[PDB]
């Protein structure tokens, strides 16, 4: 048995002995708040498309 | 010197009393309290060192 | 990868390190066949700093057996373990050496050091990083002296930067041996004081003392001595073969114990030694195995250090163990035992720690002691030397074939320096 | 984007980096394999992995680290042990004869062979970085490797990568307790290097860990994992600001500046507080003012010099956990009308704080209880003075007589590297005299 | 690689509320300064306790 | 303009932090505060310096010569403070006071 | 707001303290694992325990006691007892080698190397409070940790604290009763030490309380349970108005004011009445007069020695249970009217009279009997002049042969410190004589 070996074993991440990983943040310039626009822009149905018909 | 926390100066012994505070209320003052004080510790450490 | 080049010569090294490669194949798990039949990885990693890969699974040993006459060589090679060596490592002659220093040096020895120069380049060019030599023979008879130090000195020229180590039991204080061993001593001391990284000076009567009081063992035989001095061998070099908390080799034991060159000369120690029927009386802890290892009855060197000081210590610890322990209980034999360490320099120990005791064995511990009470064996030499000399007993041996007694002259003069030195650094002061 | 390089050298170094890396192991998620089980992350910070473990392929994250040892027993542990798959084979670098404690073997002879590896090493480990924090270099005093080969391995960094931090983590001789003869040769041959290449040289004596592990973990027979492990908690809890968000997040130029006031000055002390078992983290408060006096404590600091002789010129406080400056303003007026914390003259502002909001994590078998709420004190003290007067004592009895001189003197080195040595050595001796005065 | 759309939107968005769901965490740990000062979990602890027993 | 390069005196842990005294910067009443501090010549009235304590030490500088302040002696000797009387406060010292002797 | 830091010193001092916290946690509802347990009206709001116990998040209430004693077996007895997991393991100090009845030793040898701890342990005790009001230590004049030791712990607090109310629990040796044969110079050495940091010192003796068991208790073979137990009565009975309000309340400084005279004049004498057994009380009408006259009979005090030999400076009674302040008034008109009892001529109003609404905790193995009043009389009188008297005349019967001083000489004292204690006593006799006149 060596030293090293035997204190170092496979240690298992998480569970009880473990507190929620705080990340952070994001970046600001990967976040856009798109999912509003999205449901911002599902309004107004009545639109016509931006064709040369129109 | 005293205890180790100025917290805990058991107001009595300040240099801030309010005996003192109503003596700085005018101009003059400069007590040679701290000075003596600051004499004593010296002559004390040069004791200790000896 | 570094690789040790093993030499044995003299019939007493030819056994001795004979035992020796036997202690440490079946510490590594080689069988007398030659395979590896262990159990562990640990055993396989590091077999290379004396074996060489012969056959898929055979290991053979690094050996260079040296002999003018085949002696004991012959009893090695049809004893156990005998068959483990290559064939043609065996470098002998015919005629005898006769317990003669200049048969084994200058006119015998003239004939086989080149063939044993060709083996030693054969099996040193194999190895990719070579760490260097350990000479295991005798300062009492021909083979072992001449020889031998022909050997490191051919050894020393080819390869001037490799740790030489030589073992060489030395004589004793009482009982002889050999009625020409001042001789023998002072011409192979001469050369091993300028040749040799180290030397491990051995007394078969500090020997007999921990076979008897150490061990009881009414019947010791040469076995058990071979075998305390194997393993104070595999003690000094398990940190090349097993991993460990501290490591410390061959080169990292010459720094840090030898203050000036020609200071290397040591009294080696194993623990933990049990007198049988007293394992239940005694209790294993760090604190007894270190108080054992500084114990003066331990020693295989029977000048007493009570009688000087301790220039350096080398304890190398073996076996799962508490390096806070092992530091304190230094600690505490150096400031317990003040007036037995010099002053000038402090921390006389380099400790080294490996995971692998011993089979068999909890802890398990080797004490080199580089002291300035080696001087009583130098000026026991040189007083039984100089009884002899006044009167040129046994002498014309060595002038009929052919040294002049000026060789003779620089010997002692250099042994009495040697014992000047050590004498000067036991009451020399700091400030 | 906060990325930091760790090169751990010597075998002392290699077995930090075995404690720290499990440790960040264990921090961030990633099993011995190399794998993230749970990853959610976009990029740009939240990645708090970053800073240590770069990016490959189906999600490997290889460790931003270089070990380096001359004998080949300790990394080629490594490299058979649990953490096989983890590392990269070309970061795990040998050699295969050691230097044996010896400064010169170190850095003469032997070294200026692994040493242009190295640096090609880190070279490829540097480019892939978006931006570099600095170096955690992590090595001994004792002499050899750790001495001769980083003494050459901070030259080499400090001419070519310039303008980078070089935090360095090494480990000190005990006033009494030591494991070779050579060692104060060595410890004072390499100050040079840490005068004149370093950023921050951290100073930790194995003695003083050994006592605060038998004191507060109640271990009677302590090893040097238990070591391992604490000074693991410890670059961990400096670095945790480069990778979890907090109130207060201080970066290493940030703690540069506030706690070096002069080029020469950059040895501060280490403390971490709480270090205590379960036992008693039953029957203790642990709150923010018994964790920051515990690292005002004298039988706390992490080299043998209590601070009562001295006094203190700036201190970096890294609070860990549910802490807030609610209490950290109490805990710093507290400290502040204290007698025994003796302030410099020329600092009337002596405290620089940061909060972290993530808690320290507890390695599952090892000895420090888990707690919400820690502090890692970093305080440029003028008491180290006594380990510089201890070393100078040995340095002047042994070299007094010019033993083990021989084999730095024939393994290529001039013999007047002990004597300027010595001269720096005073030099910052009375340097610390002057500013303490 | 792939375009960047709706799903890499929801991605994003649920990133953000999982950060607001570990600030609302730390909001109910920090302001309850019977656990903010005087805290530390029996549970683990205890679970601590008996591994350095067993060991 | 000029220099005023300020000064203090050595470190005691008595020293209240920071304090200024009151009449520096008592204004109910200021109008003949400095009234006071102009006819006497000795007391500076400037706006700086006026942390009669800054950090645990005593300000040399221009606040008071260092006469006037050192004068305000009530005579006591060491010969009274060595034989304390009973009634006062000064009695719980007596053992430590009687190990002195007498000679000055 | 307000705590009281207990130190207890020497055997006597740790098995007082046994029965001290085994009274204090049935009067708070402490278990012997330390924890209150839910609910009941008052649940999560009581700080009936804030003077004593701290808390904790393991639910543990921490004492806020110090057991120190330099010899072990008795700090091991309470870490095997009942109480093994309500004290915290660092509370509770010991050393290896014996104090061996030797003030020297205690005070000059073996003490210096738990003074640094124990004033260690003493910090973290009082910087876990933020009202703290004074510093109980209880010990014995017998010798050794009691003697040496607790002289020079209280002048170490009496330089690091400041002079906070530092109250004493001295068991004075008893005049005819012995245990040691050193006790006149371990007591005289103290007294000359301690008369000057303390600020008052309640005596207790052995023998008194073994009369008062003998004969108003009817525990004919009594053991030191039951002085423990009477002692950790008298000590509640004095900090209960810090813990229960009501009626006419004194804190730890009022009754110092009203009680000392002169700051040398502190060595007041201790009484608590009902002492009485259950089938002794039950024929009975206790009341409030009749124990203040319970109090003030010559033979039912804690000190060997007779009051009316001397006379009353000042007394403060301390009543407990549902008391009435007007029979209070009429006792102290009657103990006034009736001319047994002497008072000096400088004090017309000798008495300061404090009323708390608890009544007294029995405990389930105790002697007293559960009752409705209970009065706790300190009084500052000039007979324990006989007291010093009967100790300087075995003093120097002792010390004009030299008898028992190659000791003190051997661990560390001259002939000096006995002379200027001897001549210390002598000038205190002195002092109490002409205040008596
Ligand atoms: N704290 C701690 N110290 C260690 C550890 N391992 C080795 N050391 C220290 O290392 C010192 C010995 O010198 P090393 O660092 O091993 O020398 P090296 O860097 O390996 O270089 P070489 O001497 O050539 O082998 C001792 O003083 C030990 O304190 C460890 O795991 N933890
Ligand atoms: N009332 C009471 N008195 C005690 C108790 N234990 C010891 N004593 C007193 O203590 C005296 C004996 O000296 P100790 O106080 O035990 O001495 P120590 O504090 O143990 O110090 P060392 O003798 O050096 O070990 C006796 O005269 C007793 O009156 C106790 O439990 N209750
Ligand atoms: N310990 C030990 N010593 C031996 C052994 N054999 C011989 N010796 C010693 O070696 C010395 C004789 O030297 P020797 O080996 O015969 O020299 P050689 O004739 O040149 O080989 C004697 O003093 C013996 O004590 C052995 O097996 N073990
Ligand atoms: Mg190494
Ligand atoms: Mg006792």
């Amino acid at each position: 048995q060596t030293t090293t070996g035997g204190a170092h074993d496979y240690k298992y991440h998480g569970g009880l002995m473990a507190n929620p990983q705080h990340h952070k943040a994001p970046g600001h310039w990967n976040m856009h708040y798109n999912k509003d626009l999205r449901e911002k822009l599902q309004q107004r149905g009545w639109r016509k498309p931006l064709t040369m018909g129109n | 010197i005293g205890p180790e926390l100025q917290s805990d100066l058991e107001t009595r012994e300040k240099l801030t009393r309010p005996i003192v505070r109503v003596f700085q209320r005018h101009p003059g003052t400069n007590l040679p309290e701290a000075q003596g004080i600051i004499r004593g510790a010296a002559g004390l450490d040069e004791s200790l060192l000896r | 990868m570094r690789e040790i080049v093993h030499m044995q010569a003299g019939q007493c090294g030819n056994q001795i390190g004979a035992k020796f490669w036997e202690v440490i194949s079946d510490e590594h798990g080689i069988d007398p066949t030659g395979t590896y039949h262990g159990d562990s990885d640990l055993q396989l990693e590091r077999i290379n700093v004396y074996y060489n890969e012969a056959t898929g699974g055979k290991y053979v040993p690094r050996a260079v057996l040296v002999d003018l006459e085949p002696g004991t060589m012959d009893s090695v090679r049809s004893g156990p373990f005998g068959q483990i060596f290559r064939p043609d490592n065996f470098v002998f002659g015919q005629s005898g050496a006769g317990n003669n220093w200049a048969k084994g040096h200058y006119t015998e020895g003239a004939e086989l050091v080149d063939s044993v120069l060709d083996v030693v380049r054969k099996e040193a060019e194999s190895c990719d990083c070579l760490q260097g030599f350990q000479l295991t023979h005798s300062l009492g008879g021909g083979t072992g002296s001449g020889m031998g130090t022909l050997l490191i000195s051919k050894i020393r020229e080819e390869y001037p930067d490799r740790i030489m180590n030589t073992f060489s039991v030395v004589p004793s204080p009482k009982v002889s041996d050999t009625v020409v061993e001042p001789y023998n001593a002072t011409l192979s001391v001469h050369q091993l004081v300028e040749n040799t990284d180290e030397t491990y000076c051995i007394d078969n009567e500090a020997l007999y003392d921990i076979c008897f009081r150490t061990l009881k063992l009414t019947t010791p035989t040469y076995g058990d001595l071979n075998h305390l001095v194997s393993a104070t061998m595999s003690g000094v070099t398990t940190c090349l073969r097993f991993p460990g908390q501290l490591n410390a080799d061959l080169r990292k034991l010459a720094v840090n114990m030898v203050p000036f060159p020609r200071l290397h000369f040591f009294m080696p120690g194993f623990a933990p030694l049990t007198s049988r029927g007293s394992q239940q009386y005694r209790a294993l802890t760090v604190p007894e195995l270190t108080q054992q290892m500084f114990d003066a009855k331990n020693m295989m060197a029977a000048c007493d250090p009570r009688h000087g000081r301790y220039l350096t210590v080398a304890a190398i610890f073996r076996g799962r163990m508490s390096m806070k322990e092992v530091d304190e209980q230094m600690l505490n034999v150096q400031n317990k035992n003040s007036s037995y360490f010099v002053e000038w320099i402090p921390n006389n120990v380099k400790t080294a720690v490996c995971d692998i005791p011993p089979r068999g064995l909890k802890m398990s511990a080797t004490f080199i002691g580089n002291s300035t009470a080696i001087q009583e064996l130098f000026k026991r030499i040189s007083e039984q030397f100089t009884a002899m000399f006044r009167r040129k007993a046994f002498l014309h041996w060595y002038t009929g074939e052919g040294m002049d007694e000026m060789e003779f002259t620089e010997a002692e003069s250099n042994m009495n320096d040697l014992v000047s030195e050590y004498q000067q650094y036991q009451d020399a002061t700091a400030e | 984007m906060r990325e930091c390089i760790s090169i751990h050298v010597g075998q002392a170094g290699v077995q930090i980096g075995n404690a720290c890396w499990e440790l960040y192991c264990l921090e961030h998620g990633i099993q011995p394999d190399g794998q993230m089980p749970s990853d959610k992350t976009i990029g740009g910070g939240d990645d708090s992995f970053n800073t240590f473990f770069s990016e490959t392929g189906a999600g490997k994250h290889v460790p931003r680290a270089v070990f380096v040892d001359l004998e080949p027993t300790v990394v080629d542990e490594v490299r058979t042990g649990t953490y096989r798959q983890l590392f990269h084979p070309e970061q795990l670098i040998t050699g295969k004869e050691d230097a044996a404690n010896n400064y010169a073997r170190g850095h003469y002879t032997i070294g200026k062979e692994i040493v242009d590896l190295v640096l090609d090493r880190i070279r490829k480990l540097a480019d892939q970085c978006t931006g570099l924090q600095g170096f955690l270099i992590f090595h001994s005093f004792g002499g050899g490797t750790g001495s001769g080969f980083a003494s050459l391995l901070m030259e080499r960094l400090s001419v070519d990568y310039g303008k980078k931090s070089k935090l360095e983590f090494a480990i000190y001789p005990a006033p009494q307790i030591s494991t070779a003869v050579v060692e104060p040769y060595n410890t004072i041959l390499t100050t040079h290097t840490t005068l004149e290449h370093s950023d921050c040289a951290f100073m930790v004596d194995n003695e003083a860990i050994y006592d605060i592990c038998r004191r507060n973990l109640d271990i009677e027979r302590p090893t040097y994992t238990n070591l391992n492990r604490l000074i693991a908690q410890i670059v961990s809890s400096i670095t945790a600001s480069l990778r979890f968000d907090g109130a207060l997040n201080v970066d290493l130029t940030e703690f540069q500046t506030n706690l070096v006031p002069y080029p020469r000055i950059h040895f501060p002390l280490a403390t971490y507080a709480p270090v205590i078992s379960a036992e008693k983290a039953y029957h203790e408060q642990l709150s923010v003012a018994e964790i920051t006096n515990a690292c005002f404590e004298p039988a706390n600091q992490m080299v043998k010099c209590d601070p009562r002789h001295g006094k203190y010129m700036a201190c970096c406080m890294l609070y860990r956990g549910d802490v807030v400056p609610k209490d950290v303003n109490a805990a710093i007026a507290t400290i502040k009308t204290k007698r025994t914390i003796q302030f410099v003259d020329w600092c009337p502002t002596g405290f620089k704080v940061g909060i972290n909001y993530q808690p320290p994590t507890v390695v599952p078998g090892g000895d420090l209880a888990k707690v919400q709420r820690a502090v890692c004190m970093l305080s440029n003290t003028t008491a180290i003075a006594e380990a510089w007067a201890r070393l100078d004592h040995k340095f002047d009895l042994m070299y007094a007589k010019r033993a083990f001189v021989h084999w730095y003197v024939g393994e290529g080195m001039e013999e007047g590297e002990f004597s300027e040595a010595r001269e720096d050595l005073a030099a910052l001796e009375k340097d610390y005299e002057e500013v303490g005065v | 690689m792939y375009k960047l759309d709706l799903p890499i939107d929801l991605k994003e968005n649920a990133a953000i509320e999982r950060r607001r769901n570990l600030e609302l965490e730390r909001q109910s740990r920090i302001f309850n300064a019977k656990v903010r000062t005087i805290g530390v979990d029996v549970q683990v602890l205890k679970e601590q306790v008996h591994d350095r027993d067993l060991q | 303009s000029y220099q005023s390069i300020p000064r203090f005196s050595k470190l005691h842990p008595v020293i209240p932090r920071r304090y200024v005294p009151e009449w520096k910067n008592d204004m109910k009443n200021r109008e003949l505060l400095v009234k006071n501090c102009e006819m006497s010549g000795i007391i500076p009235k400037g706006p700086h310096d006026e942390s009669l304590f800054l950090d645990k030490r005593e300000r040399m500088n221009e606040v008071e010569p260092r006469v006037r302040v050192e004068a305000k002696h009530p005579n006591f000797e060491r010969y009274d403070g060595l034989r304390p009387e009973f009634h006062t406060a000064q009695s719980k010292y007596q053992s430590s006071l009687m190990f002195r002797k007498d000679n000055t």
